[PDB]
RNA sequence: ACUACCGAUUGGAUGGUUUAGUGAGGCCCUCGGAUCGGCCCCGCCGGGGUGCCCUGGCGGAGCGCUGAGAAG
RNA sequence: UGGUGACUCUAGAUAACCUCGGGCCGAUCGCACGCCGGCGGCGACGACCCAUUCGAACGUCUGCCCUAUCAACUUUCGAUGGUAGUCGCCGUGCCUACCAUGGUGACCACGGGUGACGGGGAAUCAGGGUUCGAUUCCGGAGAGGGAGCCUGAGAAACGGCUACCACAUCCAAGGAAGGCAGCAGGCGCGCAAAUUA
RNA sequence: AAACUGCGAAUGGCUCAUUAAAUCAGUUAUGGUUCCUUUGGUCGCUCGUACUUGGAUAACUGUGGUAAUUCU
């Protein structure tokens, strides 16, 4: 089958040799996983040494993480934007390791109104159903509400991650390896990195 | 042709040779575990399903 | 090859198993077990070729599948169950006890012990790590894993362990003066006791060991197995006391023993 | 920013860049903290790269990268590819028919890491074995001395 | 008469590098769904708490819900 | 906490995830039976993980015969390096995408040949050398030629399977089966080599 | 006896066609990986019908097909 052993190859001096022996099992190569979006479909591999490989086709949920508060969550993939690799893949909307995703941001601004007690991601007009009045403007205690007081002391996040959760959609990257685990785990972009993969989106376009 | 014919329930079977293709054309181009009344192969057959 | 290998040519055997050339074309072959293949006596070997109870394999096996035979105090029916080092071997019924060490010149001696020497053994500590939990656990020469050591014990050390247990009892610092026995390479079986520990990093550690007659002979630290505290060991050492005596004086003894008695 | 060259985003994977820090700190100092450590046989960690600013996970003191097996020394020779160079290791060989030697000589490609800087053809440079780090090259810069003639 | 060379016949066959094309068979993926079973519904019906329910064996249809699954 | 010469080591804490082609947390079997319905001693078989043993597999340095009537080769079809990944048990142009134009060579590359498996070793012997090593030990390779799989911890297995190529066995002509570079034995080849015990 | 289940059949034996930094030898590395088995450790560390669960399938009985097979 697919083979990758190194003596197919040409030496360092660009001359080619000889094999002195057939391919091997413990060489061998299988055809790529070219995990998609869509509802959960993947396939478990036998490998060498009766082990467990995972190889995920279709994937549609992992979880992603704040690093900057360390908090993550279980959360939906919903589209592939960039790909520093293949730009085949983007078009394709193919999961790999370090493809640049936008996920669902619920569960996080959930978690940062029922911590932080702040509007995230709200308009101007800003109408609530009661739930959310009753999670950011509760009635608390006076060592609560002073505890409240020193969170939200330093409480402000970056311009950007307001800008999509106005949006509605967050930009990850996929820090697991999907065609072996099964999992399309990874983090939320934030700073430095974040406005790279803005303007290498931007100057796609 | 002949015919492999068993009965479960008794648990008792019988193979019997007949040769008349009328009464095979109660069981060509169908298939197999497909139930068929075997009206056609005898006068004893009226009902019996195989 | 395609897979492991379950055969051992008699020439390939190794050499202080003193075996000959014409008995056949296979050597016992040493299970899989706590001892390296080239470093350990199978108990076929021991019972029949040293201590001779049986003349051929399928005797072996009639002796050894009676459970007579007890490696370190549990029974073993492997006839080629691999014993090495500081393995005590017991057989309850002819009332004997062995201790595998090692001859001046690298052989498994035949080494009578007493009954009570019987109810302990030595180990060379090989690896300290925590695992899970934060609990500390030992691997010794002998593929022993013994959780909560003493947190002063450490690799090269040798701890002194009882059979009927298997619980640390006692330990041996690895230290300038102590008295050690070398268990590899040239001066295979010799005995004394540590001068200087001289420290390659990134490659392997130089122990010098002086002898009891002033010979001094180096090793690798893979090679040391610390036996005694100081001066005195603390197991019973064969009739030679790791004092290899050169080809001359080994004639002259020789003799002079012939010379003695006849 | 003579540091994103790539179409990915470059940086040490074991260094956190977005801790959530206060305003005065913000107007205080924008330094990145810096992953290294030391090749620890007697070699020393050059200043360039504890306080440099460039990523590669080949380096042997801020990559990722042990040193292990041996450590040799070569001339450098070539130096047109990027982020390696091809240095030069010429010893005798003794044909004992004769009683005689002949020189011979080893090209070996080694990855040269961009905490050294001024690395000029002929300089004496010590490397130390790693893992494969691509096809053809095994080993890794770890000291530069220059020649001696030179001033 | 013998020995030893050249040789028109693209002579016929065969092989090794290659250009172009075809390509068995396995493996992977996307379908497919012959068959096989369970749940729900009903019929033949046994008991109780005293017709509400369920207990167990058989049969009936429902591309209703499904699970395994061969050829291709 | 503990370790190394050096960890992105080991252990700890937090937030979660944990695959339906699914990770452990025992519906298993024998022998002696005994204490206050409940408590039990030997074993056998399984078992996720950790260590060990037996390995294996990829790398480091140095080392090989003849040939210039082989002097430039590799590089579109990966050649040398970088970044991201894919695949792989794992390191890696192993493969893919985009880049850089690199890498080797009169210290003999590249090509070709060998009546070339490599060593331990053998003949000779003042010494240096010269010739031999298919062959019982060690390592490799292969099972007519190629190629591709299944099962399994482990094989690209051939006293396993599936094709094609070359041969070839039976047949009622529809079909079916094949692999002695195992032990004997036969034919062929030859100057050249044993018994169907 | 048979048959299901488990294990082994990847060892051994043969040959030297290939193969020229390849194989192999000495030396080092896995801090870059897998490992049936043996040996040791772990196996109430999880806070969520059990005094024992369900459907088959061989061997066996019985009826067979083909010139032919360790076919079924």
């Amino acid at each position: 089958g697919i083979s990758r052993d190194n003596w197919h190859k040409r030496r360092k001096t660009g001359g080619k040799r000889k094999p002195y022996h057939k391919k091997r099992k413990y060489e061998l190569g299988r055809p790529a996983a070219n995990t998609k979006i869509g509802p959960r479909r993947i396939h478990t591999v036998r490998v060498r040494g009766g082990n467990k490989k995972y190889r995920a086709l279709r994937l549609d949920v992992g979880n992603f993480s704040w690093g900057s508060e360390c908090c993550t969550r279980k959360t939906r993939i919903i589209d592939v934007v960039y790909n520093a690799s293949n730009n085949e893949l983007v078009r394709t909307k193919t999961l790999v390791k370090n493809c640049i995703v936008l996920i669902d941001s619920t569960p996080y601004r959930q978690w940062y109104e029922s911590h932080y007690a702040l509007p995230l991601g709200r308009k101007k007009g800003a109408k609530l159903t009661p739930e959310e009045e009753e999670i950011l403007n509760k009635k608390r205690s006076k060592k609560i509400q002073k505890k409240y007081d020193e969170r939200k002391k330093n409480a402000k996040i970056s311009s950007l991650l307001e800008e999509q959760f106005q949006q509605g959609k967050l930009l990850a990257c996929i820090a697991s390896r999907p065609g072996q685990c099964g999992r399309a785990d990874g983090y939320v972009l934030e700073g430095k990195e974040l406005e790279f993969y803005l303007r290498k989106i931007k100057a796609r376009k | 042709m002949k015919l492999n014919i068993s009965f479960p329930a008794t648990g008792c079977q019988k193979l019997i040779e007949v040769d008349d293709e009328r009464k095979l054309r109660t069981f060509y181009e169908k298939r197999m575990a497909t139930e068929v009344a075997a009206d056609a192969l005898g006068e004893e057959w009226k009902g019996y399903v195989v | 090859a395609r897979g492991p290998k379950k055969h051992l040519k008699r020439v390939a055997a190794p050499k202080h198993w003193m075996l000959d050339k014409l008995t056949g074309v296979f050597a016992p072959r040493p299970s899989t077990g706590p001892h390296k293949l080239r470093e350990c006596l199978p108990l076929i070997i021991f019972l029949r070729n040293r201590l001779k109870y049986a003349l051929t394999g399928d005797e072996v096996k009639k002796i050894c599948m009676q459970r007579f035979i007890k490696i370190d105090g549990k029974v073993r029916t492997d006839i080629t169950y691999p014993a090495g080092f500081m393995d005590v071997i017991s057989i309850d019924k002819t009332g004997e006890n062995f201790r595998l060490i090692y001859d001046t010149k690298g052989r498994f001696a035949v080494h009578r012990i007493t009954p009570e020497e019987a109810k302990y053994k030595l180990c060379k500590v090989r690896k300290i790590f925590v695992g899970t939990k934060g609990i500390p656990h030992l691997v010794t020469h002998d593929a022993r894993t013994i959780r909560y050591p003493d947190p002063l014990i450490k690799v090269n050390d040798t701890i002194q362990i009882d059979l009927e247990t298997g619980k640390i009892t006692d330990f041996i610092k690895f230290d300038t003066g102590n008295l050690c026995m070398v268990t590899g390479g040239a001066n295979l079986g010799r005995i004394g006791v540590i001068t200087n520990r001289e420290r390659h990093p990134g490659s392997f550690d130089v122990v010098h060991v002086k002898d009891a007659n002033g010979n001094s002979f180096a090793t690798r630290l893979s090679n040391i197995f610390v036996i005694g505290k100081g001066n005195k060991p603390w197991i019973s050492l064969p009739r030679g006391k790791g004092i290899r005596l050169t080809i001359a004086e080994e004639r002259d003894k020789r003799l002079a023993a012939k010379q003695s008695s006849g | 920013a003579d540091i994103q060259t790539e179409r990915a985003y470059q940086k040490q994977p074991t260094i956190f860049q977005n801790k959530k820090r206060v305003l005065l700190g913000e107007t205080g100092k924008e330094k990145l903290p810096r992953y290294y450590k030391n090749i620890g046989l007697g070699f020393k960690t050059p200043k360039e790269a504890i306080e440099g600013t460039y990523i590669d996970k080949k380096c042997p003191f801020t990559g990722n990268v042990s040193i292990r097996g041996r450590i040799l020394s070569g001339v450098v020779t070539k130096m047109k590819m990027q982020r390696t160079i091809v240095i030069r290791r010429d010893y005798l060989h003794y044909i004992r028919k004769y009683n005689r030697f002949e020189k011979r000589h080893k090209n070996m490609s080694v990855h040269l890491s961009p905490c050294f800087r001024d690395v000029q053809i002929g300089d004496i440079v010590t490397v130390g074995e790693c893992r494969p780090l691509s096809k053809t090259v095994r080993f890794n810069v770890l000291k530069v001395t220059k020649a001696a003639g030179t001033k």
